[PDB]
């Protein structure tokens, strides 16, 4: 099995404030991630296939690059509607798998 | 059913009903298959299809290029017609696009895949000829335009011909289809200043060596 | 589109509960289906996945041997037996469309909204 | 008489005369073949048949 | 220019498209020097341009 490490766990910025994460694969997956944003009482939203293609909706502030082993996504600069928790999965193989998922508080 | 291969493959509307097998060992066809390709025109090397098709050891359908995402500066609502009615409704096929002019323009069209997946990808395309110059204006805006497209294995620039031509299905102009397999670990790209469908959806597949297509009514 | 998931509730250790999904707005038949967990200790885990003509189907080595998935597409919709409950399958589970219909190709791109079960 | 697995038909569009009718060629002849060799290989044998039925009883 | 074949039998029709060896041909037979022919029916559409060249 393929498993993601998301980090950090949790994150915290204020408002226009420049927002990363990172998440690594423990195999080589090419581009084949899917980033999610879990608002809650939400199932989560895909925000982020393919590694970088933005979906439908999704305004330009977030964007997604990397390949391999180590991914990043940005919220770019930080809007108090991205308060959620972030999601790394991928389908490279079976079984698909879930990052840890990440805390993105706004302050 | 009542559709042949090329509605099949294409989509045309009335063989939405048809359930997608994942493997099989022959094609069965009636004598009153009459439901194929929709909007006339040229369809290139089916019989060559037909055959790939005949015997699969595994199939399955992927969208290839997401409708609402892949597209952003082109209009892929106003892609239909007449001529593929559903329900009463114009509509258009299943797995293709019909991209016109966003607005009043028609940015130049550039999009990948890359087909690091395993199997082998069937990638199927249309273009566009219009009967009139008064149809190149309100579908693609460009006067002049191109379409280009390859792989490592496959390279072509082709050219719209517009011309009046004799109604099929009320339609004065064509539409031609074509299209390729994408070997595992190439790329498929797509260029276009109009005149382009571009896939929604492509198949991904394993060929059982060959097998037959059967024309009968006889049940299964 | 929709999805909406039905069945759930909380039931003792052992025994089963039965839930499924009914599809709305596109053609269930052509789509792969899976079940996700969502557990209030990890974020998101996966159940199990069927293609869309029901011929195969994958589980998680977790439930393996235990749940049962299948579809019916006449109804649109796609049903999950979770035999043999334990503690640890409390969570919110979701139904999801997959966007192709074998499985190796795809992307779960939508999910209904949930249902809780909890054994205890 | 073992055979493998085969698909007969084929399919030709209307500038490819030549090749149906090649193909077509191909049929027909592999069918007058078999024809006339089975028929000629079930008289023979029912001849030969025959007598070896009348050899074992004189 | 149009034909409709009502009568009941198929009809064969030929065609030819000249490829002169020079654009001076091409101004003394036909004037346009940038043109085009086209052809078609239910089952056939073709657009032709001629090739000028000296063979
Ligand atoms: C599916 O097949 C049917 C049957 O051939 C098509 O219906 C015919 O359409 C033509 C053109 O409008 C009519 O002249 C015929 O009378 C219709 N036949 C019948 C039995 O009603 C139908 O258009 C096809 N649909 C698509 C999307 O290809």
């Amino acid at each position: 099995d393929i498993q993601m490490t998301q980090s950090p766990s949790s994150l915290s910025a204020f408002v226009g404030d420049r927002v990363t994460i990172a998440c690594q694969a423990s195999q080589d997956i090419r581009i084949h991630l899917n980033w999610y944003q879990q608002k809650p009482g939400k199932a989560p939203k895909l925000l982020i296939y393919d590694a970088s293609n933005l979906e439908a909706g999704v305004p330009s502030r977030f964007s997604g690059s990397g390949s391999g082993t180590d991914f990043t996504f940005t919220i770019s600069s930080l809007q108090p509607e991205d308060i959620a928790t972030y999601y790394c999965q991928h389908y490279h193989n079976l079984p698909r798998t879930f990052g840890g998922g990440t805390k993105v508080e706004i302050k | 059913g009542k559709c042949n291969i090329a509605g099949w493959i294409l989509g045309n509307p009335e063989c939405e009903s048809l359930s997608t097998a994942s493997s099989w060992s022959y094609i069965v066809e009636t004598p009153s298959s009459d439901n194929g390709t929709c909007y006339p025109g040229d369809f290139i090397d089916y019989e060559e299809l037909r055959e790939q098709l005949s015997s699969v050891s595994s199939f399955e359908r992927f969208e290839i290029f997401p409708k609402t995402s892949s597209w952003p500066n082109h209009d892929s609502n106003k892609g239909v017609t007449a001529a593929c009615p559903h329900a009463g409704a114009k509509s258009f096929y299943k797995n293709l696009i019909w991209l016109v002019k966003k607005g009043n323009s028609y940015p130049k069209l550039s999009k990948s895949y890359i087909n690091d997946k395993g199997k082998e990808v069937l990638v199927l395309w249309g273009i566009h000829h219009p009967s009139t110059s008064a149809d190149q204006q309100s579908l693609y805006q460009n006067a002049d335009t191109y379409v280009f497209v390859g792989s490592s294995r496959y390279s072509k620039k082709f050219k719209p011909e517009i011309a009046i031509r004799p109604k099929v299905r009320d339609q004065e102009g064509r539409m031609n289809y074509y299209w390729t397999l994408v070997e595992p670990g190439d790329k498929i790209t797509f260029e276009a200043t109009g005149n382009l469908v571009v896939p929604r959806y492509a198949f991904a597949m394993e060929r059982n060596a060959g097998s037959g297509i059967i024309i009968s009514d006889t049940p299964v | 589109v929709q999805l909406l998931e039905s069945g759930g509730g909380l039931v003792q250790p052992g025994g089963s509960l039965s839930l499924s999904c009914a599809a709305s707005g596109f053609t269930f038949s052509s789509f792969a289906m899976s079940w996700v967990r969502q557990a209030p200790v990890k974020g998101l885990e996966w159940v199990s996945m069927i293609s869309a003509g029901g011929g195969n189907t994958y589980y998680a080595d977790s439930v393996k041997g235990r749940f049962t998935i299948s579809r019916d597409n006449s109804k649109s919709t796609l049903y999950l037996q979770m035999s043999s409950l334990t503690a640890e399958d409390t969570a919110v589970y979701y139904c999801a469309k997959s966007d192709s219909s074998g499985f190796q190709y795809g992307r779960r791109e939508f999910w209904g909204q949930g249902t809780l079960v909890t054994v205890s | 008489m073992n055979t493998q697995f085969t698909a007969v038909g084929k399919e030709f569009n209307h500038l490819e005369k030549r090749i149906e009718n090649l193909n077509k060629k191909v049929d027909d002849g592999f069918l007058d073949i078999w024809t006339y060799n089975a028929e000629l290989l079930v008289l023979l044998e029912n001849e030969r048949t025959l007598d070896y039925h009348d050899s074992n009883v004189k």
